[PDB]
């Protein structure tokens, strides 16, 4: 029953506008005033609240698209989920005051009972459910895509020289990042042919002890595959962590600069220096 | 039946494509011992390109075989052990395990020839 | 006052147990049934809903931390903001039914009026506001740190050779990333001397017309600073988009692979073949 | 204030004249790490002539320093430590501590020069 619901919302639009006027006073009043003016906010709110009540008790596809657009606009404009929740709370408060003054419900009678009373609240809850669903539809999607971008930019072995491979890593790494780095380095070195592999540790401020242990294990493993691992440019603090780890440290050949690493690699491949 | 030893240029070449655990390990170790014993071969070169699953038992067997051949004649397990089984080998079989040649059996043969020519 | 609220919560706990039993029908029945056993969810919910009004018109700092933990746990456990809104709706349903049946409100009277009857719902809405604030804070924090990580990992010029730089970039790059890449390239080529800068295109599937225009502008600007910028490893679709861009394309130097680009760079430095 | 790092010939020379345990170790080692980091030097030279007493703390610190520098560049404990220092170091800090040049500082300098010449 959205017909008389729409008729009553046609009168409650002014109550919602007055409620918005009341609510801009409490939370970030200068910010709310600056981001949106009164007429634009009023028209946006009434357009957001009047289209759904015209649907036949189920939904509105155009209204669903407009609701997604409104949700993203308020999220990106200065009305986060906390602000939308405060707006819902004040909506309920002022609708409660409106009935305590107006007292006009779906079923026309001398005094309607509490069935339509709570049908109003169920419909409002459904409206807010649609709002939060629109809010959460795409945020996890962009979180997923940024996680994919973070993981794909982890260990680019694509830097390649003649029979020489180099993998630069610069972002701070954790256990998952360390596993990704070792797996990507191993799959790269098994894919393309190489004689030495230079890991640019310069750029990472601090690593955990287990992370450094995995790095040493990866160096030994890629040595096992048949490629020397020259850890190039280790910071003093990672050196501290590696030494306090206590693992054996004779095989790992290290140079403080990538240019020196390249010349050492060209020294190992004796005729590649020419 | 599944361990095809070859013999060329006084050297020796094996190739593993079964990846089994007990029968292959035992037959491999003692057959390679018998073959290297019956003929004086300077460099035995093991082929582990095909194998993609390794447990502790196979790693221990391979380490023992490498040490054994080194006790009889310098060897090069040419094939780069695949990265998953490479780290599986290194986590528990912590040894240098001879000399390796980056999966390039041609590279292993040429390294063997250059170390033997001197 | 929250004492009488807790007194009525003494039966609202069983009311909300029945509520959670009712809510299991609609949304995520198998997932919630499997991942979380009913007793633990029920005990956590009843503790959350009875320790809220156990203080003097407020919530304790220990309970504030517990509320934040509950919010993050339900967010990361399988109860998104839509599920929290459905929980609020079913809370309203069962509390409304209980109030119609039990009829036990805040003020001790024969029949308290709508004042406390909606003060209950106002406090529930404030509960929801606290929940959504704990939702928003840490999520925005981690989004910001991830964006910073993408900013630092965009265009790493750290790979360096003797008087020759190389700037490998992979993944999909947009206009903002394009500006970040050009800024980083310019500041890096200023930071260290380098006659040749090899920027890797191999890795990006499709480049927009505007981003390709920025890349060409960056290459010409690096030429203008006094360093040749041999664009290396162009993909066929990218080259197609660049030629359809229509700009003159005789000033840039191209190479199919990094190794041949490095050979060309050694060629330009006429003595540095060694 | 007590850690005189010098720069010459793409090398670094440090003379220790403090004989203290806590502050000497921490300040000396951190300053050397920062110096070898921001300034690229292929070889470092460490003087221990003035030192006549070492405890576990300082021996541990010097072991860490030598491992660290070797992780960043060539190193020598140029000055042979005192006999009491030598026995105290070997009893607890069991390390070869790289290569040294028998407590002639110019001997270490020329050893680094000849190792850098190749």
């Amino acid at each position: 029953m959205y017909k008389d619901f729409a008729n009553f919302i046609r009168t409650n639009k002014k109550d919602l506008l007055n409620n918005w006027m009341n609510e801009m006073e409490k939370q970030s009043d200068p910010l709310i005033n600056d981001i949106a003016k009164e007429p634009m906010y009023e028209e946006t709110s009434i357009e957001f609240v009047d289209l759904i009540v015209s649907n036949i008790t189920e939904n509105g596809s155009k209204f669903n698209e407009k609701l997604d657009d409104f949700a993203e606009k308020v999220v990106h404009l200065g009305w986060p989920i906390h602000f939308v929740t405060t707006g819902l709370r004040v909506f309920g408060l002022l609708v409660y005051t409106a009935m305590r003054d107006e007292d006009l419900f779906l079923k026309r009678e001398e005094k309607p009972e509490d069935d339509a009373y709570y049908r109003f609240e169920t419909w409002l809850s459904s409206m807010y459910n649609k709002v939060v669903t629109a809010y959460a539809d795409t945020w996890e999607k962009t979180v997923s895509i940024q996680k994919s971008a973070l993981q794909e930019l982890s260990a680019p072995l694509l830097p390649i020289f003649e029979k020489i491979s180099v993998m630069p890593l610069i972002g701070t790494i954790d256990t998952e990042r360390a596993k990704l780095i070792i797996e990507n380095l191993l799959i790269g070195v098994v894919k393309n042919r190489s004689e030495v592999v230079l890991i640019d540790i310069t750029g990472v401020p601090v690593v955990d002890t287990m992370v450094a242990h995995h790095i040493i294990q990866a160096s030994e493993a890629v040595r096992l595959v048949g490629c020397q691992a020259m850890l190039v440019g280790i910071r003093p603090e990672i050196a501290q962590t590696i030494v306090n780890l206590g693992i054996e440290l004779d095989q790992i050949i290290t140079t403080n600069t990538m240019k020196k690493g390249m010349e050492r690699a060209l020294a190992l491949t004796n005729r590649e220096i020419v | 039946m599944g361990i095809p030893i070859l013999k060329l240029g006084e050297c020796l070449l094996i190739s593993i494509q079964s990846e089994l655990d007990d029968h292959t390990a035992v037959e491999f170790q003692e057959d390679l011992l018998a073959k290297i014993h019956e003929t004086s071969a300077r460099g035995v070169v093991i082929d582990i390109t095909s194998i993609d699953f390794i447990d502790s038992f196979i790693a221990k067997i391979l380490g023992d075989v490498v040490s054994m051949s080194k006790l009889m004649g310098a060897k090069v397990v040419v094939t780069g052990i695949q990265p998953a089984v490479a780290i599986t080998l290194i986590e528990l079989g912590i040894t240098f395990s001879g000399v390796l040649s980056a999966m390039d059996l041609e590279s292993g043969l040429e390294k063997l020839k250059q170390e033997l020519g001197e």
